[PDB]
Parts: C-alpha cells; structure tokens; sequence
C-alpha cells in the first residue's frame, strides 16, 4: 500500500458564480461569490466590499441562489453541489460569533439518469414555491419549498424536450411557469410549461412555441413590469410574451458570443451582458405606456459602455458599482460612468482582485537563488493571458506580467538568464485574405521577432478554404527575461501550426543549450493531426536562431529530456532520439502501445506514459537491448490531465473527473504478470482539475530547517487556480493522521451537513469508491482552528504506534504540535 | 497448410505492448513478421499441470473455430513457444491463441467518457450484437459472460464478441445442471441470483438489456456489491419477483430466502422515459424478469427499433479525438 | 480453414507404425485394445458415450501421425480421454483416469505408465493437441443414427430393434479405422443398412418415399451401396474374427 498527504497550497480564485441579495441581515446588501468549493460573503459599502465570512464546503458549487419564503425575516441560501448535495443555508450571528445555519440537506441524485449536456440548472421560483432542478435530459425535478422539507425530498416530472439549453421561472404569471428553449432536429425553440404541486405534472404554458436563433444560449426573466422573457443569441435579442415579439440584432454582438446576465434595473429597464472578448453592453427596454394604463415593450437597444474582465459572472451592486467576477481572468469592481472619459468608455476599474486563471503550465525554479524557490505559472486566457511568479512571505507574494494572449506551455533556461513560453493569439480572416489581431499582445510587441520558412509541409496541395470573420490560433515561442519579464523576442510558428511542447536542455556531446518545440499540423477536417515537427532552437545575442526540424507523422504532445537523449511522444508512438555530431535528431527506438501518449515523465531510466484512456504505462529503457520496454501498466481504464513520478514504485495520476489515484509496482516477484500490473493503491477527490504537476517547494527550503514528517514534493496547478502540494507518509504517520481525521469528522460541523468522507470518495459518473491512501490536509489543518472543547474530544482514547513508544497517548497540546509543523511544508 | 495449427511458432509476430490481463491468462498485441495484420495473442499456461490444458481456453477453442459471423471474434489460429527439441516432457512452453486485433473494448470507452452515443450509433452496435447472439444462439451456444468489458468494437463501428471462456451447450429438450451464476454481478439476470442451474439462452438477453440502458445512461443501470442488493436495485425497476409476473418463481431455490424490501411496482417506463419509444419497449421486453416470458434474441431483431437499421450504414460512435483532448 | 480427417484404406499401410517394422494385424489389434482401453476406463467412470467415443477419435487420429513403438497405447489413450472429457463438457481429474486404468490393467501393461503414471499423461496432453491440430469439435456417427432414425415411421418395435442393433455396431466401429475412412453420416447410414439387412427389414417402406429403394440418398447425398458394402464387410470381420457373433 501507499500513504501520501495533499495540502492546499492556495485556494481556487476562479470566480464560478455570484449572487446579491440580503442574506446576513434583512438590512445590509450583500454579495456572495462562489470559487469551487469555497463560498465568499460580502457587504457592500460605498467605497468597496467589505468581507465578513468565508466557508468552505465538501463539494464543488453548481447552484447558489438567494430566497426569502414568506414569515422569512432575511433571505435564504441555496446550494447544490457537484455531486448533488442540495442543502438551504441560514446566516445567523451573535454578537461575534458568526456561524451558517444547515436548515434542509439532502441528496437528490437519481438512481437512473442521463446528465445533462449544459449542466446542472437550478432556479427558484418568484414567489419561492418551488426549486426547480435540470440535472438529466428527459426530466425535471421539483424540490417544494414547504416548512415541512427538511430533507428536501423532490419528485421528477417527465419533460418530452430531451435537450434543454436553458430555463428560467417566469414573472407575473397565475401558476408557477417555466420558460426555456429547447432544441430537436428542426432547430431551437422557446416554450412554456405551468407546474402544479397539486397534480405533480406540467400542463399547457401561458404563451405558444416560437422558433428562435439557431444558437439561442440564455433565458433572461423579465419583471413584472414588462413580463415576459428575453431571449439572447449570437447574433440576435429577442423578447417573448404571448401575442409580443420583438427583435433586436445589432452588428455589434454578433462579434463576439455573449455568456453573462444581470438586472441593472429592478424593473427591468435595464440589463448588463458580457461577451467572451471582455466587452460590457447595457441593454436597455425602452417602455410605451397605453391610456388604458397598461405598461408595454415598445423596443430593444443595445449600448456598448466598455472592456471589462472576461467575466463569468456579473452581478450589479449599487450606485454605478458591478462586480465582475472573472475566471479565465482577474475579477473586478469598475464603475459604471453617465458620462463616457475621452475614450469613448463609460467603464472604469476600481479593483482588481488576483485569480490565478487555468494554469496551464509551471515552472518552480529557484531566481532569487536564496533556495527558496519561485513559481511561475502559466495564468489566464485570451486578453487575460499572463505570467504569474509566486514566492512565500503570512500570504503568497504574487507578481502578474500582461502577455493578452494564451499561454501554453513555459520551461526555464538558466544559461540564458530567461524564460520560453508557448502561447497562442487570436487572429480573425480579413478581406485582405490574411489575418488581423484583435489587439497588440506579447508575440507582436516583442523586442526582436522571427518567423519560420520551413518547407516541410509547404508541397501541401491540400486545400483548407478560408472565410471572412473566422478565428485562428497563431502559436509563438516567447523568450522573456527573467529579472525585467520582458518580452525579448517572438518566433512565429507556421501557418495552422501549434504548439504542444517545449523544452530546455542539452543534448549528446553538443555543448550548447536549446529551446525545443514539439509542433503539430491542426486542420479542422482531421480529427488527429498527421503531420507535425520537432524544432530545434538557440537562443543567442538577442536572436533566436533555428539549429535543426525533425518531419514526424503526428502531433509532438509530450517531450522531456532523457539521458542526453530527447523523449518524445508523437500521438500513439514514444520515440526517443539521438543528437548526433551533425546536429540533427535521429530516431533510436519507439514503442507503439498506446491509443494517445498525452503526457511523459522520466526517472533514471524509467519512463511514466499518461495515455488518453489507458492510465499510465511504466516504460524502461534497456541500454543494452536499445529498445523500450512495457515494465508495467494500470489496466483500469482512466482519463489522464497530468501524471507525475513520485518515487521509483510510486506513480502518480490525474483523471478528468476531478480525482486522483497513485499506482504502485505490485513488486510481487512470483509471476511476470503481477509484476505488470500496476495496482491502484492510492483514490482521492481532489474536486479540482490537474493540468500540471511540478517537483519542487515554494516554501523556502533551508539545510537548517527541521525535518517534517512528509517527504517529498510534488507542486499541482488546477483550471481554477487552486495550486496543491502531494508529498508522502511512512505507515506510522498515516496511521495516526487517519486516525485522526476520522475523529475530526465526528467533532466537525460541515456546511450543509455533506459527510466528509463522502466528499473525498473518487467519483465517475459510472463509479464512487472510498478515498484510500490520502490524507485530506486541509482537514489534518483545521484541527488548529477548533475551539479548545472540541480538541481535547478529538485527542480522546488516541494512541501512536511504531514509535519510540508502541502505544503513547495524544493530548491536545501535543497534536497542535504536530499539525503545526505540518503548515510549514505549504 | 492453413489448418495445421499449434506448429508456428510466436516468432512470427513482434510484440507490442499487453494490452490486457485475460482472467485465464494475459492478452498481448503484435503484428504477424509476414503480413503486418494486427493480430492479438492470448496466453494459455500449461506449467500449472493442476488441469493442464486450461479448459477455459479449451471452450474458447472448440467454440469459435465453429462460430462463422461479423458480429462473433475470429480466432485465426494459434501458434507456441520455441519447443524443447525432442523433450516434450521437460518442455513446458505456452500456447498462443491467435485472434483479430480489436481498437477498443466497451468497458474502456464508457469509463473515459471519451464517447457520445447518438440513437443511431446505438442502433447499429444493438444490431450487430443481437445478430451475434441470435447467431450463436441459433447453433445452441449460451454466452453466460456478457459483459461491457467483453464486448469490443472496432473504430470502424463494427462490434465483435469475444470471451468465450465460460460459453456452453444448452440443450432444450434436456437441460443440465450448469455452473451456476456465471455472468457478473452488474449483468447477471435474476434466474441466475435464484439459482436456477437450469437457465434458458434468456440469460444473455437481459445482459445486453442492460448495456442497452447503460448506452443511453452513460452509467451501468445495477451497480452492487451483494447478490441481494442488486436483486433489490433490479426489483425497485423491474419489479418484485413475485407469482403473478413470474409464475415458476416459487420453484426457484432462494425465491423464499433472497427477498426485496417490498414488492416493488414496476418503473422501467417511467424511469427511462428520456429514452425514444421504440427503444424503451425493447428494454421492457429485455429485462423481463420471466426467462419464459423475456425475448429472445430474433424478437429484438425484429423491432421496431431494430428490424429497420441498415448493417451498411455502421454510424461509427463519436471516437475520442485530439480536440476533445 | 480445417484439416482432413480422411485417409483411404490403401493408406494405412503407411502408418509410422506400420514402417517401423510392426505388421498389420499388430497395429489393428494395438487399436481395438487402446480403444477398447479408453471404452472401459470412462465406462468405469460413467461418461457420456460421446466422450468414449471423442476420446477415441483423437486415439485413431494420434497414431496415424506417430509410431506404437515411441508411443505406448495405454498412455496415450488415458490421455485422449482425459482430453475429451475437458473437450466434451464431461470433466475428470488426471488422477481418477489413472486409478481405474491401473484397476484395469495388470501389472505388466500398468507398466507403460512409467514410475509417475499421472505425469506422463499430462505431459502428452501436448503432443496430442499439436497433433490433432487443435481441432477438438468431432461428430460421431451416434447422432446421426437418431437424426435419421427419428425420421422412420412404422412399426415402433421394429424400429427399435434396427436402432439398438446399428447402435451396437456404432460402439464396435470404435475399435476400427473406419473412424478414419468415412465421415460419421456414412457410418451412421452403413449401421442402418447392416441392422436391415440382418433384420430382414425394407427401410425404404418406412421412410417419406417409400418408392426410393436407395432409402440413404435422402439423409446422406452421394453415397454409393459400394462404401455401404465395404463398411459392413469390416464391421463383421471384427464379429467373425472374435468369437462373438452378430447381436440379433
Ligand atoms: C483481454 C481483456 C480485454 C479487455 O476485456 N479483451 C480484449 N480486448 C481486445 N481489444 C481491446 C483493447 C484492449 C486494450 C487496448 C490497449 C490498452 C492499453 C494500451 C494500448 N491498447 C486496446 O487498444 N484495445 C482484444 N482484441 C483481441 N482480443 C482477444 C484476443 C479476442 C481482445 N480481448
């Protein structure tokens, strides 16, 4: 078996959802925002938020959504998590002590159900009768909101649209009524639904089918004053109300897609939206009122007021203040101006609030050379594309360096005093028959610039046709230096050529360091890639001067650096080459069994292989033969994000589902086949997506610093920011960290009363096992935080094993001890 | 000639890589020196000398070099290890059993949720596989291992049945006491849970029932750890085994002992009402739980559902791809 | 795609057997005693008659392929039977076979066994595989005599008598090579036509064309009375040479 420790390093920053409303007291505006599994609580003042409690939750955040039932003094919370832990939260507080309430919980997963392909939805009706669930194709489930359903027992009416896009419940109608659009064969469609509690089935809407835009993505309610509802598209907005229809499709939106919504207005007058490429628009429903004293739509505008953060959610907060929470860029507050500046924009920032963005790739590496050891992350997308270096100070030292392009990949070269990064630009079809960016970023801004004539591919006589407004991806290598982080020179890779990997390093008896990238041939009519190049470069007096290119038949996804050899991974194929005396790469060995060699990783001469679906593979090179060879391999089948060898029988693994597993040697010498059977010895949930996993320590690593109990060190960058550290146990401390951690869970109150044990089972969609071989850190962590009762309860009866002494009790002095030295490894 | 097998040696082919571990014995790949055809190679140990011959693999023989069919894996010949000269009795070298390579296997692709079934791509992986059965039921062969795992498909679509090991005779006018409760616990019909060492080829049926729902759920429709518990998951869909839907339930040996919590109604309609009509009355009539009263295979054949799927028209299944990646 | 299983009479004089120097009434005689070997032991262990019989088949099939002399019998055909019973769905432990055939034989004959009976059973379990090729299906003449037989209608006596009778000579084809001359079909056929004849019954009269003297042609295509005759003629040698005499 194995023991190891997962500790969270830093939080998720990634803004998921954000909501306002009065939920610490009748009186005070508040603003609740949602980063996986954390919930962040929030006044709003006149200058800024000012914070007043943050909870962590056993579960990813798929619904959060505030309600006030009538007898209800102050508004109620909703949450469901990811794996469909439904639960309504109280805020209740006594002089200082603030705590959350778990007035209802339960699980509302169903036996037999197809997931839904937009997701969880979770709405709420207006008169807080009912909360409305979308969690499978074909039904939708009812939670009634009666004094009486602590449990949160649901009932699933039969819905014949299998494919839901989005639903809303409607304003100002007679029963409880859903608006959602929906899409089948002929096209995407706005329909209407009445729900009776009564009868437990839907009957026949208020207003009749209407065929609407083809990629119609979101339902907006509309108040009461107007009624109703808004459809919004990629080219057009649309409003609905039985015999109303109007249409407005400005050329402005059809630019860029529109993803976020919010009420401005009360009323309804106005709205805010977002699209992917940072723009703000306000919507505005201009009114008509009748002599008869009725109020109607008269009309639609769409008005442009500026740029903010890509925004996943926005939320309006008062006065001319929204908050933009972003998670593939920094959030922000801005303000809304009457009067534009003299720019043309209404919009101007106030704060900006760190997200660390998908972490791509990351590098630690040592710049200060105090031994510390720095962190430079591969942060944000698109516009919001950034370097992001993290040292240790009690919080983490954070700088931000603008690239306003994607970056891919980042490796460091010493030799050079500088970085190279991968990083790819959007660049549109123009009537020019070319490509134009839509704004100046770090691969054009670039101190010296080169790009690439190679003729490999150039006999082509494929024909790729191009139309006006298409986007394309231009991939460049970025060497930067690594005291200024300035851009010092840009290589713009071939036309429909991207880049998957880079690396530093020396090869054979060449005494000159190279940057190397791995390249692969992207034309949207192949599924995989068939052509791809292996490109040699040297960084030297301010050029950047290409050395040698390798034709290979894929994509170069995975290299790494292997005994003066360079390992290469090219789609189903591992190849290792050799760096003769000519200075051009020569193919040695390959191995062929895998479907697609995603990842790659070396010890010695041992070789971890993340394939797309079979796990991981452990391969060696044997010198004397000259040929790889299959030493063992993890039959389960797995979806691989990021691998990483722990030690020589240790393996470690991230799966798209959010888990991680640790594979081990079965070491079992009595059959060949045990010893090729890498046994799962490790499943976790670790509730975050693994892109990278780095060997080194952010914490300063001195020769004085007192031994911890872990060894090791394994750093992981996640989709939403959340950077962890892995490291290993012997038996003994396991033991008695587990030990503990189930007497933690007894004592511990969790929010939503999620059992913790359930949190942290690996889960799939097709299996749920319990977590094996991990201790949860961030428990192990929060002994140090509750209250002095509740220490000596969990110290009770509490006995060490394989020590100095067999058996020894725990006090609670002693385990504060223990946890303390095991917060200084983060 | 072509029929002299157990000659050829395994020189012939280089190994790849082991794609799995077979429960009788590993399952490797490799590429036949001659022709380049991807061929898989089984390994069937005599060194345990408990049993010799594993009889596993014996079955496996016997059977496949008389199933003829698309739908039905092709065992191409089978091939040993360089044998002792003139020492049979201190050579101990393994047998190799030769086979058509297959790109993947069902278990693999649901569980890296790298695939999206459309109706149609289900139609035809349905259509082969029931004409697979009815084929292999039509010579009087029982399966009694269907499985997610053993099913394999091909990226071209086609889908070809593969483990044979546990597959017997069944003879209707005389049935025999068989091993009992061969099929996994996930796919295992409730005949099998009771015991009825007596099975009819239903038995096959409500298995690939089962993979039907799970094509359209994404997940397998009776997952357990206890025989019981998925006697009890089946009973809350399917309904309580009970005298007026089963009425030969009572001869059943554990009917008494082995009981649901209630007797549950059925719910199949109402649970999988998300999946199309036509397909949803096949389920109803593949997880039936009467073996006497469940369709057999040609029944399925001559659905709604299935009877109008065009074999030339494979609809290969959403493949995982770089972009997906 | 699958092998011959065939050989024609004039072959057999071309045996390993045969060219080491053994003549050819040694090598029938080794056959019905390694046949009749096989016959008894899973008798005595209650199988299946097609598993005697399979056992037999793959017995006949070995030595066409080696010599008696490298091969001893007995060994061979516990093996053989030992196969088939893993083959046919009628399984017995190496170490039961061993038991009754030591009951069976005596001490000299127990001999070829060597001083590890069970062990130089299961080592031959590899050549006799390689040497049948892999080809573990076979079809016995039993079957056939049932299909065709289930197809008479008349007399119910009388056709249980041609039944048992043509069964008998079924079980004492065995101890032949016509297992290896004929496909099981003809020899269920041949059997039929041996019973009629000793019976002095006109099978024709109960068959669905009572007017087609060549009653077989309608179960078995292209079969002249030639092989029928040639078939008879070897089933009662055996009756002839022994001291038993036809069944009746
Ligand atoms: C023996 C047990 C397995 C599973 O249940 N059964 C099976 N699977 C087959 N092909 C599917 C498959 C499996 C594994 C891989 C793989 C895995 C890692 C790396 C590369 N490749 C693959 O790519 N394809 C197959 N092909 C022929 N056979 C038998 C010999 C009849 C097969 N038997």
């Amino acid at each position: 078996m194995s023991y190891n420790y997962v500790v969270t390093a830093q939080k998720p920053t990634a803004v998921n959802g954000c909501v306002t409303g009065h939920f610490t007291s009748a009186e005070d505006l508040n603003l609740l925002i949602a980063k996986n599994t954390r919930l962040e609580i929030y006044v709003v003042t006149a200058e800024g938020l000012r914070p007043v409690k943050e909870v962590g939750m056993y579960g990813k955040i798929a619904v959060m959504e505030l309600f006030r039932p009538k007898g209800e003094s102050k508004d109620l919370l909703f949450i469901l998590t990811a794996k469909y832990n439904a639960c309504i939260l109280e805020y209740k507080q006594s002089g200082e002590s603030i705590d959350i309430i778990t007035r209802a919980h339960g699980n509302v997963q169903d036996r037999i159900g197809r997931p839904s392909e937009t997701g969880i939805i979770g709405i709420i009706d207006p008169e807080c009768r009912m909360i409305g669930l979308r969690l499978y194709d074909g039904l939708f489930k009812v939670i009634p909101l009666d004094r009486d359903n602590k449990e949160l027992k649901a009932f699933n009416i039969r819905l014949e649209e299998l494919h839901v896009i989005d639903v809303k419940f409607l304003y100002g109608c007679q029963a409880p009524t859903i608006c959602f659009v929906y899409q089948d064969p002929q096209g995407r469609h706005v329909k209407t639904y009445e729900v009776s509690l009564r009868e437990k089935e839907f009957n026949k809407g208020p207003w009749k089918q209407e065929n609407v835009e083809a990629e119609a993505s979101m339902v907006i309610a509309v108040p009461e004053p107007f009624g109703g509802a808004i459809i919004i598209g990629q080219e057009s907005i649309t409003y609905h109300n039985g015999d109303k229809y109007l249409a407005i499709a400005p050329p402005i939106i059809k630019q860029s897609t529109i993803v976020c919504h919010n009420r401005v207005d009360p009323n309804g007058s106005r709205y805010l939206l977002g699209d992917m490429e940072g723009r703000l628009f306000m919507l505005l429903l201009e009114k008509e009122e009748q002599m008869d004293g009725t109020v109607t739509l008269k009309d639609l505008r769409v008005e442009l007021l500026g740029e903010t953060s890509i925004a996943e959610c926005l939320t309006y907060l008062d006065n001319g203040v929204v908050f933009v929470g972003s998670r593939l860029g920094d959030s922000q507050l801005v303000k809304l101006n009457v009067d534009s500046n003299e720019q043309g924009s209404y919009v101007v920032a106030m704060e900006t609030f760190t997200n660390l963005g998908p972490i791509v790739d990351m590098c630690v590496v040592d710049l200060e050379r105090q031994g510390q050891g720095q962190l430079v992350t591969c942060s944000g997308a698109f516009k919001e594309g950034s370097l992001r270096i993290i040292r240790n100070g009690q919080k983490l030292h954070i700088r931000t360096v603008p690239l306003y392009e994607s970056p891919r990949k980042i490796c460091y070269q010493e030799v050079s005093q500088c970085f190279g990064v991968l990083s790819s630009r959007i660049e549109v079809q123009d009537t020019s028959g070319g490509t134009t960016a839509l704004r100046p970023s770090a691969s054009t801004q670039a101190l010296s610039s080169s790009v690439s004539s190679s003729k490999l591919f150039s006999s082509s006589t494929a024909p790729h046709e191009t139309s006006f407004g298409e986007e394309v991806e231009v991939h460049n290598l970025l060497i930067i230096d690594q005291h200024t982080f300035e851009v010092l020179h840009a290589h713009q890779f071939l036309q429909n050529e991207y880049a998957l990997s880079l690396v530093s390093c020396k090869l054979g008896k060449d005494p000159n360091t190279y940057f190397i990238v791995g390249t692969a041939m992207v034309y949207p009519e192949e599924a995989e890639p068939k052509q791809g190049r292996i490109v040699v470069f040297q960084y030297s007096d301010g050029k950047l001067q290409t050395v040698a290119e390798k034709e290979v038949k894929g994509a170069v996804y995975s290299m790494v650096e292997f005994n003066g050899k360079l390992l290469a991974s090219i789609n189903s194929t591992v190849r290792l080459y050799e760096w003769t005396t000519e200075k051009e790469l020569r193919t040695e060995c390959n191995h062929y069994n895998n479907i697609m060699a995603l990842y790659l990783k070396t010890k010695g001469d041992f070789i971890l292989v993340g394939d797309l679906m079979r796990s991981v593979l452990l391969l060696a090179y044997k010198p004397m033969e000259g040929n790889f060879e299959e030493i063992a391999r993890d039959f389960n089948p797995n979806w691989m994000s990021a691998v990483e060898i722990l030690d020589d029988d240790n393996f470690l693994g991230a799966e798209n589902a959010f888990n991680l597993f640790v594979c081990q040697k079965d070491s079992a010498a009595t059959t060949d086949e045990e010893r090729q059977h890498l046994q799962e010895v490790g499943l976790f949930h670790l509730g975050e997506f693994v892109n990278v996993f780095c060997h080194g320590s952010l914490v300063m690593q001195n020769l004085g610093e007192t031994s911890t109990p872990t060894q090791g060190s394994v750093l992981f960058g996640t989709v939403n920011g959340m950077i962890g550290l892995v490291t290993s146990l012997s038996e003994s401390w396991y033991n008695l960290l587990l030990d503990m951690q189930n007497r933690l869970n007894k004592v511990i109150k969790s929010v939503g009363k999620i059992e913790h044990s359930f949190w942290r089972s690996f889960h799939t969609e097709r299996k749920t096992e319990p977590a094996t071989g991990f201790i949860d850190g961030d428990l192990i962590e929060s002994f140090l935080d509750i209250s002095r009762p509740k220490m000596q309860e969990v110290v009770a009866n509490l006995q060490y094993d394989d020590g100095s002494g067999m058996k020894r009790e725990a006090t609670a002095d002693d385990l504060i001890k223990v946890v303390e030295e095991l917060t200084r490894i983060h | 000639t072509e029929s002299d097998w157990g000659k050829r040696c395994v020189d012939k082919f280089d190994i790849i890589g082991i794609i799995g571990e077979g429960t009788y014995g590993q399952v490797y790949k490799a590429k036949d020196k001659d022709t380049g055809e991807l061929v898989a190679l089984k390994k069937v140990r005599l060194d345990n000398e408990k049993e010799g011959f594993p009889i596993t693999a014996i079955r496996e023989i016997k059977i496949l070099r008389q199933l003829i069919h698309r739908s039905v894996v092709n065992m191409k010949e089978i091939v040993t290890d360089k044998q002792d000269a003139l020492d049979f009795k201190k050579d101990k070298g393994a047998f190799y059993l030769v086979f058509e390579y297959m790109d993947h296997d069902l278990m693999g692709l649901l569980e890296s949720g790298l695939v999206h079934f459309s109706e149609d791509h289900i139609k035809s992986f349905m259509k082969q596989l029931m004409e697979g059965l009815e084929y292999c039921h039509k010579k009087n062969f029982l399966h009694r291992d269907i499985k997610c795992s053993n099913i394999l498909l091909n990226n071209s679509g086609q889908i070809k049945l593969a483990d044979f090991g546990l597959a017997r005779l069944y003879n209707s006018e005389e049935s025999r006491p068989y091993t009992n409760k061969v099929i996994t616990l996930w796919y295992r019909p409730p005949e099998l849970l009771l015991g009825e060492e007596r099975y009819t080829p239903a038995i096959d049926v409500w298995s690939c029932g089962c993979i039907l729902g799970e094509l359209f759920t994404k997940k397998p429709i009776f997952q357990a750890n206890l025989e019981l518990a998925q006697l009890e998951l089946i009973s809350r869909l399917c309904g309580s085994p009970c005298p007026a839907v089963w009425p030969d339930v009572i001869r059943l040996p554990y009917f008494n002992t082995m009981k649901p919590k209630k007797q549950y109604r059925r719910r199949l309609r109402e649970e999988f009402s998300f999946i199309p009509s036509a397909a949803l009355d096949l389920l109803d009539h593949m997880l039936t739980l009467d073996p006497s009263k469940r369709c057999t295979a040609e029944q399925t054949l001559q659905s709604d559902f299935l009877k109008d799927v065009e074999l030339s028209k494979m609809a290969p299944p959403d493949l995982p791809h770089w972009q997906d990646c | 795609t699958k092998p011959c299983w065939y050989w024609d009479k004039k072959d057999l004089a071309h045996t390993p057997s045969q060219l080491e120097g053994l003549d050819p009434a040694t090598e029938a005689r080794y056959r019905r005693e390694g046949a009749r070997f096989i016959f008894d032991v899973g008798t005595r262990l209650g199988l299946h008659y097609d598993t005697l019989a399979t056992g037999i088949i793959y017995f006949h099939r070995f030595y066409m392929f080696h010599s008696f002399k490298q091969f001893p019998r007995y060994v061979t055909g516990a093996c053989c039977l030992f196969l088939a019973g893993k083959v046919e769905e009628t399984p017995k432990k190496c170490k039961d076979i061993i038991k009754t055939a030591r009951s069976l034989l005596n001490d000299v004959q127990f001999g070829q066994f060597g001083d590890d009976p069970k062990e130089e059973v299961m080592v031959l379990e590899r050549i006799l595989l390689q040497t049948i090729k892999f080809d573990l299906q076979v079809e016995h003449p039993y079957q056939f005599l049932l299909k065709y037989a289930k197809q008479l209608k008349g007399d119910k006596n009388k056709i249980q008598k041609l039944v048992q009778m043509a069964w008998t000579f079924v079980n004492d084809s065995l101890c032949t090579t016509l297992s290896l001359q004929w496909e099981p079909e003809i020899i269920a056929v041949a059997v039929m036509y041996l019973a009629g004849r000793l019976c002095k019954f006109e099978i024709q009269e109960w068959t669905s064309k009572p007017m087609y003297r060549r009653w077989w042609e309608q179960f078995v295509q292209d079969v002249p009375v030639d092989v029928l005759e040639d078939i008879c003629h070897q089933i009662l040698d055996l009756y002839s040479q022994g001291k038993q005499q036809m069944p009746h």
